[PDB]
Order: structure tokens, then C-alpha cells, then sequence
RNA sequence: GGAAACUCAAAGAGUGCUAUGCGGAGUGCGC
């Protein structure tokens, strides 16, 4: 790796990868923790009753041309990619 | 290394990251002391990536209470939770640049996963930002500086002494 | 001149456009004069957004003139050369210099986000969560960042997870306006009913009721209580009697207009159990904050409280013969009101007798309980 | 921190008693209220020394404003009748002020009394 | 599935505001510290 | 007490002479219609409808800025346009005068640390628009960065023993580059043991370690003993 | 011989101004 780095044109200079973390986002809770009040109460609601995504797996166990299109609009976020996943495995073994 | 900074205004809080990294050893020199005055080259060193202004003219005078008694509040608490990314175990701690020493440590209780620097290149940007201010935000905001802290000084100087009001 | 570059940038795509038969080189260098006075008048000095939007419409126009080309003199759908890439993804980049450059107007936000929305065909989520998290950082008090971005990404992905964190961020961020708690409670009952029907759908194939609701309802009540008596008196806190107690009561009124909004349009929702939750919610009203507004002042709104507690149970239709079963409840109810009452006894005795005729041979004994009523 | 903040102790209480009797019998002093913000806006004041026992307290509690302003050190003492024996006269005194002097005998002492009651406050 | 059709929405003002028009108008056209000086 | 005295503008802008037997100092003042202090003021007639316009006079025996001026100063900091942190700011004796120097555009930041003369300092503060009052203590700036800006002269009239300290770190926190900055110096609440112009070598080579650069200084003789005012500039960049 | 300008030419200084960098995926690794 030293050969491979004289022969190099330019050497944009840290060249050890810069562990950049993951950048923060709106989008996911980044303690894991309750933050709030309201965040508090929300979760101690929700973890007596929620999903982790068992109900979901349960209601994507499926099989009309209108009872797949009320099933497809009362799918659920993991569920549906997990169903594309398996319809794109599906397709890619049926199809050419 | 010092990734991020927050910047404490009148209107509100302000987060800018930092693209280009000031020079360490020659910070003491006329040429790169004149950068931070240039605003054309000032902006080649910070970016704004956030502002969350005040709601009401009273979390204004509670925020500057909770600064100059060196204490976290929930917005600020907010803003740095919205910005600032989580690290990994140890390995690249994540970096704010703010302006005193005590409000370092409890924002460091607050947030384990983010270090906390002052030193002569903070307070040199910082005060840079301080100098450029309203013009490196380019209208995102709802208030104008001079007279905000004029409100605020006020309120911050009758609460502080108890001026009576019968 | 960094114009010269963006102008040396986009060469290959017609290069390539022109030795394959489209387009001829007598019009795409008219084409790329057009190209040049934008590009000028964009990264000049002084530029606006309607230089950059301009600048995109005449971009997407060469697109689609490009397309309509593409599929008359060639006849296919696409020559699968760098043009066809290209010029969509030098629209996002000069959307990308348009929102670094101006990031204040959100109808430049806004179609650069309709824009990738419609391109979502074929981009990614990955693109759109960028520009929302940094779209959200740069407006955190703007509400309608986050009631967009969680419409999207709950009407398309429908990531219940990601849309319960922005909503408690949004609330987070300001807990201080009525709308976002407005419409949080409104994603709360909508996922909340979609799961009780996807579980009868499961019924049909083959706890959860609105306790969440009321918990933010409760937070949404005591913080807006909060934010309101602080938006008030602005700088000191005032020490007196009545400005004391006008400001208290003050905000009981804005507060309980607010909940008469919550019981009005939270009765949209019937696929739950609107009456239990409207009863807990007038239940959670009784009990007040240092003004009580049953027994002493805010007597209007004791009176149309009063009222809001009968009709909670006397929500019926026009065919009422449950009514006529259950109004008995209604009729007591009326009676042990009116025996407290004074003057909101005669206010809410024409009340319910305008409701009733508002209800108004099955109408023979409806016409005896009216006269009953009467 | 009731009103009357700059109690001297015993032993300061003292010293800054017998400074005053050497300052009175110098006539190097002025005493009394008005005669104290008197030759206190005149600016002929080294620091004045106040009674923290008067009837009420108000009366000699405007002295503060003025002289924290000019930047003269006051140092309050718990007795009228104790400042008034020291002051080397009849009736009881409340306040008291050393007028600056360069001819002054006392000058040293004057300087350490003022150096420890700075530093209390 | 005509309840989940009928369902109330979350409400913006978004692709209304990317997509509504301009309509209105446009109309047409001592210091300080400065003694009078006698 | 009521006689007639002529106008006339001063070297710096913003402060005026009145010329009349004897000749007082004056400025413009922004509250017509009041004296704050006890000073005196001469009311003049601008004649469009005609105003009535009034000059507050500044005492140099009650302000040590008033005693640097009528003592010669070859130039201040404090211009009609500027702004000014004034650090140690006790009441409406000299900073009213400061303010109304500067002006209805520009601020003046006042600090102080006492409570009394901090409340009376917000009543008069009430009075007039441009000024900012600050009740804390000057040895920590950072619980005041919150509210104020930037400021292009400090004026540090402050009497305790940490002066150098206290103008260092106020700006390096606040003041711009190429700034002015003006010192009170008091030699007797510095240190009384050792003499005036030893204690004033002592804190013009604090500043200068501090890389304020002193162009200049003045005894203020004839009105106060052993002050001193030290004019210099924040060079912050290229001391030499 | 003194004075009007959108008369022009040539220099200078100040204020500004940003001055401004194959693809959806899927497939195994990268903590």
C-alpha cells in the first residue's frame, strides 16, 4: 500500500477514512430514552399494547380485486417493504 | 476539530456548522486575523445549518436567565438534540464550540455523546460570528438584534435588581 | 469565473444529443445561449429565485422537448445516452444551488420538494430525508415543515414509528401552537382506527381504545395553558387582583375554545368510542386551574358545558327510536341540571329544546316527548 | 443581607470607633445625616461610618446610594450611643464621615481601617 | 374501506404554496448633530 | 443662572462648547425637557415651525471622560455614530453624557454590578432610548454575551484592582478589531503602596501584553489626582 | 473672468456585494 501510494497522482492528504457517524436526523429518537413529559406518558401507553411488527407479520399473511386493494391500503410501513422484498424475489424468480 | 457551534442570540439560538477548519499555530497572525473580519472569507469557515428563535419576548428573558446562570434550557436542549449526531462508543466524539466554561459541563451532562470546547479558537470564531451576526443568517429570522436586546436588556436588568413596579 | 465551469460542465450531454440525430448544432448552440444569459444572471451578483425558477422551467421545457424528439425521430422511449440523466440532474443541482443560496422563501423550498416528490418514481427516500432533516433545522418554528413531512411520509411510507418521533420533535420544537397538537391528535385517531379496522379485517379473514389521545389532549391542555399565560404579560409577571384573575380566566376561555374544537371536530371520528373519549374530555374540563369554571365565573362556558355534557349522550339521528329508549338518561340529566341552575336554567332549558327540535306514527310519540319537552 | 448589609463586627467595631474619636478631637470629622451627604457631595470624604440601631433605619439608609456612587467605603455599627461616645459628644449620633486631609496625624490609620473594611466588602 | 376512504387528513399549506399564483398590483412613482447655521 | 451663551462645535463630534463669559462644556441631549442630574442646561431656539432644543453641561469635576476632554484628549473612541460598552457605569453622572454623544442612532451598553445605582441607572435609562443597562458583575462577561453585540469602543470606568482582567476579557468578548478602548486608571484604588505613574507603567503594560496598543495617555491634573486616561486601540492583529 | 449637467475624459478614496465546489434497488462485506 505504500508502492500503490507513490504510484499515485494525488493524494487528497487523510487518507485513513474519516469515521464519520451517522448524521442527525429528525427522523429516529437519538437517546433512546424519554426526553419529555409527553414522550414519557406516550411510551408507557404504548408499551403495554404495540407492535413489534408481529401483528404486522400476521396481517401480511395474506393469499377478489378489491379485498388485496383494502389489505394493500391497511398494510404498514415494514410490512409493505417486506412484502415488495418478497413479491421482487417472487418476480425475479417467475419472470425473465 | 470543532465540528459545530452554537451561537446564543437575543431572538434565539443559533447552530452553524463549521466547513473549513480555522488554522491551529498561526491563529496569533495579522493574515488570518483579518479573515475573520473579511466577511467574504468568513463565510468560507461556518455555515448556518439551524435556527430555533424564541417563541415569546418571556422564554427570551427565561433563556438569558438560564445562560447567565450557566444552565441548560429545554429549547437549547432541543436545538443541540436536533443537530448535533450521535456518536459511536468512544471513537469520534462529536464537538460543540460554545463560549464559557460553565455552561460546558452541564450540557455535557446533558449530552454524554458531545464534547464541549472554549479555547482562544472558539471565542475567535464565536466572536467573529458576534461581528458578521444578522448578515450570515440572510433574513431567516423574525427580529431585528439591536432592538431585541434592547427589550432584553431591559427586562434582564429590572428582573435582576427587583425594580418595583407600585 | 466559475460560469465558465458550470457552462464547460454541461457540453458532453449535447455533444452526445447532437452526433446522435435530435438535435442539429444550429439550434443547440441557440440553446446554450439561453444556457449561458441564465447561468450569468444566476451565479451574478444581485440574482433572485425567480432567476433560479425561471431558469428551471426553461429546463424542464428542453426535457420535455427532448422526450418529444426522442420518441418521434428515433421512436423509442429513450437512447440511453448521458443526456437523459443529465438534464434532470442538473435541475436538482440548480435546486440545490437555489436552496443554498436562498434558503429563506419555502415556494422555492416547496417545489423543490413537489419536484422530487414527482421524480420519486425514481429517487429515493434517502434524497428526501436529507432535505427534510436539513429543511427542518433550518425552520424548527414553522409548523407546516412537519405536518408536510409527516403527511408524506405517513401517506406514502406510512412509517407510524418516524411520524410519532417528528410529531413529538414538532412539539418539542414549539408546544406552543394549537395546530400541531391539532393534527397530532388527528394522526393519533387515524392510525388508531386504521389498526382497529386492519384488526377486523384480520376478524373478518380468519387496550387500544383513545388513551393516547387523552394523554396528549391533557400535555396539550396544560402546555397551551403555559404558553398562552406567558405570551401574555410579556416581560413581568403582573400582581394585582383582577388582571391577575381576567388573565387566568382569560386563558381558561382560549384554552376551553380550544377543547370545544377538539369535541367538534373529534366527532368525525365514529369507528372508536367518540362518546367515552368526549366524556373524558369533558371530564378532564371539570376540574379547573385556580378558576373553576363550573360554580363560579365563566358561567357561559359552565352553561355550554352543561349542554355538551346532555348531548354527549343525546348524539342521535333523525331515526331515534334508541332515543326514545335512552333518553331517559337525557331527561334526568335535564332535571338535576335544572335544579341547579338559576337564569342557565331557563338558558339551558331553550337550549335542549332547540336541540330536540333539531331531533324533530313514529312521530306520534316523538310528538308526545315533544310536548313532554315543551 | 436585611438592610443595613456592612455590620462591622467587634473588634473592626472598635478600631473604627477609636479612629473616629482621634478624627473628632482632630476636627476631622462631621457628623450627622446631612452633614454626612452634605461633605459626602462636596467629595471631601474618606468613609463614613453609620448607626444600624436608628429610629427606623431608612434615615441613614439613603447614604449608600450616594456614596457607592462616588466610590467612598461605609461600614454600618450596631449603636447610636456607642458612635455617639465616640464621636466625643452629647447626644446620639447616627452618621459620621472623615473629611479627607493631607495635614492629617491619622492618615495611616485611617488608610488601614479602610483597607479592612473593603475588604469586607 | 369506504370509512378508511372517508378518514379526515393531516392539513398543510405546502403544494398550495408551490403551486398558487402572483395576482396583486404595482402603483407608480437635517442630521442630528448638525447647528443651524445663521 | 440665566444669562446668554453662544454655540459652538468642539474638535470630537457630538460634544459642544458654549462660549460665553466663562466657558462651559455641553452636549445635545436626547430627553428634552428634564435634567437627570442637577446640571445645568442651556436651552436654544432653531427656527418652518421653531424648536426648542436643549444642551445638557457636562461637569469635569463630576465625569472623568469630562475631565480627559477640557483636559485634551487628541482624539476618543466615543463618535456620534459608534457604540460603547461602558463598563463600570455608576449612574446618569457620566453615561448620560456618553449617551447623548452618541446619539439617537447608536447604543451605549452600560454595566454595573451594585443594585442600588443599578435601579436608579434603569430609571433614568427609561428616559432615554439608547441605552442598555447591564446589572451584573464585569468580571464575568459570558453571563452577559447574551445581549450585546459587538461593540466599537469601551470606556472602562471601573475602581478595582483587577482593571487589566476585567478590560481583558470584556474585549476580547465584545469589543471589534481596531477598536477603541479608554481607561480610567486610579492609582489609589489600584494599589496605594507604590506610586501614580508606577502603577500607571504597570497597567499600560498589562494592556499592552493584552495587545491593546496605548497611543495615549493624560493626568487629568487640574481636576482629579492621580487618575490617568489611557486611549488605545484593540490591534488584535499585527501589535507592531 | 465666475456658475448650471443626464456635458464627457482621467485618476483616487470610501461604502457596499457572497467575493462563493450509469440510476432505483437487490446482492455479501464497512460498527
Amino acid at each position: 500500500i505504500v508502492q500503490q501510494n507513490r504510484r499515485a497522482d494525488h493524494l487528497i492528504f487523510p487518507l485513513n477514512k474519516p469515521t464519520e457517524h451517522n448524521h442527525a436526523s429528525a427522523f429516529t429518537r437519538t437517546q433512546d430514552v424519554p426526553q419529555t413529559e409527553l414522550q414519557e406518558k406516550v411510551d408507557q401507553v404504548l408499551q403495554e399494547s404495540n407492535l413489534a411488527n408481529p401483528e404486522k407479520d400476521s396481517k401480511f399473511e395474506e393469499l377478489r380485486t378489491t379485498e388485496m386493494r383494502l389489505m394493500r391500503e391497511l398494510m404498514f410501513r415494514e410490512e409493505r417493504k417486506a412484502r415488495r422484498l418478497k413479491k421482487i424475489k417472487s418476480k425475479t424468480y417467475r419472470k425473465i | 476539530p470543532i465540528e459545530y457551534l452554537l451561537f446564543e442570540e437575543p431572538t434565539g439560538y443559533a447552530v452553524f456548522k463549521v466547513k473549513l477548519q480555522q488554522d491551529d499555530i498561526g491563529s496569533r497572525l495579522k493574515e488570518v486575523q483579518e479573515q475573520i473580519n473579511d466577511f467574504g472569507a468568513f463565510t468560507k469557515l461556518i455555515e448556518l445549518v439551524s435556527f430555533a428563535p424564541f417563541k415569546g419576548a418571556a422564554e427570551a428573558l427565561e433563556n438569558a436567565n438560564d445562560i447567565s446562570e450557566g444552565l441548560v434550557s429545554e429549547s437549547l436542549k432541543a436545538i443541540l438534540d436536533l443537530n448535533l449526531p450521535k456518536a459511536s462508543s468512544k471513537k469520534k466524539n462529536i464537538t460543540l464550540a460554545i463560549s464559557d466554561k460553565n455552561l460546558g459541563p452541564s450540557i455535557k451532562e446533558e449530552f454524554p455523546y458531545v464534547d464541549c470546547i472554549s479555547n482562544e479558537l472558539a471565542q475567535d470564531l464565536i466572536r467573529g460570528v458576534r461581528l458578521h451576526g444578522e448578515k450570515l443568517f440572510k433574513g431567516l429570522q423574525s427580529g431585528d438584534l439591536e432592538r431585541a436586546q434592547l427589550g432584553l436588556g431591559h427586562a434582564y436588568s429590572r428582573a435582576k435588581v427587583k425594580f418595583s413596579v407600585q | 469565473s466559475k460560469t465558465r465551469y458550470y457552462l464547460e460542465q454541461c457540453i458532453p450531454e449535447m455533444d452526445d444529443l447532437v452526433e446522435k440525430g435530435l438535435f442539429t448544432k444550429n439550434e443547440v448552440s441557440l440553446i446554450m445561449k439561453k444556457r449561458t444569459d441564465f447561468e450569468h444572471r444566476l451565479n451574478s451578483r444581485g440574482s433572485s429565485i425567480n432567476d433560479y425558477i425561471k431558469y428551471i422551467n426553461y429546463e424542464s421545457n428542453v426535457n420535455k422537448l427532448r422526450a418529444k424528439r426522442c420518441k418521434r425521430i428515433l421512436q423509442v422511449k429513450k437512447t440511453n445516452s448521458l443526456s437523459d440523466w443529465s438534464i434532470q440532474q442538473r435541475i436538482g443541482f440548480i435546486y440545490q444551488r437555489g436552496t443554498n443560496k436562498f434558503p429563506q422563501d419555502l415556494k422555492f423550498w416547496a417545489m423543490y420538494l413537489n419536484y422530487m416528490k414527482a421524480r420519486g418514481n425514481q429517487t429515493s427516500y434517502k434524497k428526501i430525508h436529507n432535505i427534510y432533516n436539513q429543511l427542518l433545522k433550518l425552520h424548527p418554528t414553522n409548523v407546516d415543515i412537519w405536518i408536510s413531512c409527516a403527511k408524506y411520509e405517513y401517506e406514502v411510507h406510512a412509517n407510524f414509528k418516524s411520524c410519532r418521533n417528528i410529531f413529538q420533535n414538532g412539539l418539542r420544537f414549539n408546544p406552543d401552537v394549537p395546530k400541531l397538537w391539532y393534527e397530532y391528535v388527528k394522526f393519533e385517531l387515524n392510525f388508531i382506527t386504521k389498526l382497529i379496522n386492519r384488526r377486523k379485517v384480520m376478524g373478518l379473514i380468519n387496550a387500544l381504545r383513545g388513551d393516547i389521545a387523552l394523554t396528549i389532549f391533557d400535555v396539550c391542555m396544560k402546555t397551551l395553558g403555559k404558553h398562552y399565560i406567558n405570551k401574555h404579560k410579556g416581560y413581568y409577571a403582573i400582581s394585582d387582583s383582577k388582571m391577575n384573575i381576567e388573565l387566568n380566566k382569560e386563558t381558561l376561555n382560549y384554552l376551553f375554545s380550544e377543547s370545544l374544537r377538539y369535541i367538534k371536530l373529534f366527532d368525525e371520528f365514529l369507528d372508536l368510542e367518540r362518546d367515552y373519549l368526549i366524556n373524558h374530555v369533558l371530564q378532564f374540563w371539570k376540574n379547573d386551574m385556580y378558576d373553576l369554571s363550573l360554580r363560579k365565573d365563566l358561567p357561559e362556558l359552565y352553561l355550554k358545558t352543561v349542554m355538551i355534557d346532555i348531548t354527549l349522550n343525546i348524539r342521535y339521528m333523525p331515526v331515534e327510536k334508541l332515543d326514545i329508549d335512552q333518553l331517559q338518561l337525557s331527561v334526568k340529566k335535564y332535571f338535576a341540571y335544572i335544579s341547579k341552575l338559576d337564569s342557565a336554567s331557563v338558558k339551558s332549558l331553550k337550549n335542549e329544546y332547540r336541540s330536540y327540535l333539531q331531533d324533530n306514527a313514529e312521530d306520534d310519540p316523538r310528538y308526545k316527548i315533544l310536548d313532554l319537552i315543551i | 443581607n436585611p438592610k443595613a448589609f456592612p455590620l462591622a463586627d467587634a473588634a473592626l467595631t472598635q478600631q473604627i470607633l477609636d479612629v473616629v474619636q482621634q478624627a473628632a478631637n482632630l476636627r476631622q470629622l462631621k457628623k450627622g445625616a446631612n452633614e454626612a451627604t452634605k461633605t459626602l457631595n462636596r467629595g471631601i470624604s474618606e468613609f463614613i461610618i453609620m448607626a444600624a440601631d436608628c429610629e427606623p433605619i431608612e434615615i441613614l439608609l439613603h447614604l449608600p446610594l450616594l456614596c457607592e456612587d462616588k466610590n467612598v467605603p461605609y461600614v454600618f455599627v450596631p449603636s447610636r450611643v456607642a458612635l455617639g461616645r465616640a464621636c466625643g459628644v452629647s447626644r446620639p449620633v447616627i452618621a459620621a464621615s472623615i473629611t479627607t486631609n493631607d495635614a492629617s496625624a491619622i492618615k495611616t490609620q485611617i488608610y488601614a481601617v479602610k483597607d479592612k473594611i473593603e475588604t469586607l466588602l | 374501506e369506504t370509512n378508511l376512504k372517508k378518514l379526515p387528513k393531516l392539513e398543510t399549506g405546502f403544494d398550495a404554496l408551490a403551486n398558487k399564483k402572483k395576482k396583486k398590483n404595482v402603483l407608480p412613482s437635517n442630521d442630528w448633530f448638525t447647528l443651524p447655521k445663521p | 443662572g440665566g444669562a446668554k451663551v453662544v454655540i459652538e462645535p468642539h474638535r470630537h463630534a457630538g460634544v459642544y462648547i458654549a462660549r460665553g463669559k466663562e466657558d462651559l462644556l455641553v452636549t445635545k441631549n436626547m430627553a428634552p425637557g428634564e435634567s437627570v442630574y442637577g446640571e445645568k442646561r442651556i436651552s436654544v431656539e432653531e427656527p418652518v415651525p421653531p424648536t426648542k432644543v436643549e444642551y445638557r453641561v457636562w461637569n469635569p469635576f463630576r465625569s472623568k471622560l469630562a475631565a480627559g476632554i477640557m483636559g485634551g484628549l487628541d482624539e476618543l473612541f466615543i463618535a456620534p455614530g459608534k457604540k460603547v460598552l461602558y463598563l463600570g457605569a455608576a449612574s446618569g453622572t457620566s453615561v448620560s453624557h456618553v449617551s447623548d454623544v452618541v446619539g439617537p442612532e447608536g447604543v451605549v451598553y452600560a454595566v454595573e454590578f451594585s443594585h442600588r445605582p443599578g435601579r436608579e441607572l434603569i430609571s433614568m435609562a427609561k428616559k432615554r432610548p439608547n441605552i442598555i443597562p447591564i446589572i451584573e458583575d464585569a468580571r464575568h462577561p459570558q453571563k452577559y454575551r447574551m445581549l450585546i453585540g459587538m461593540v466599537d469602543c469601551v470606556f472602562a470606568d471601573v475602581a478595582q484592582p483587577d482593571q487589566a482582567r476585567i478590560i481583558a476579557l470584556n474585549s476580547h468578548m465584545f469589543l471589534k478589531d481596531q477598536g477603541g478602548v479608554v481607561i480610567s486608571i486610579k492609582a489609589n484604588c489600584i494599589d496605594s503602596t507604590v506610586d501614580a505613574e508606577t502603577v500607571f507603567a504597570r497597567e499600560v503594560q498589562k494592556l499592552r501584553e493584552e495587545r491593546i496598543k496605548p497611543l495615549e495617555q493624560l493626568t487629568l491634573e487640574p481636576y482629579e489626582r492621580d487618575h490617568c486616561i489611557v486611549v488605545g486601540r484593540y490591534m488584535r492583529s499585527g501589535l507592531k
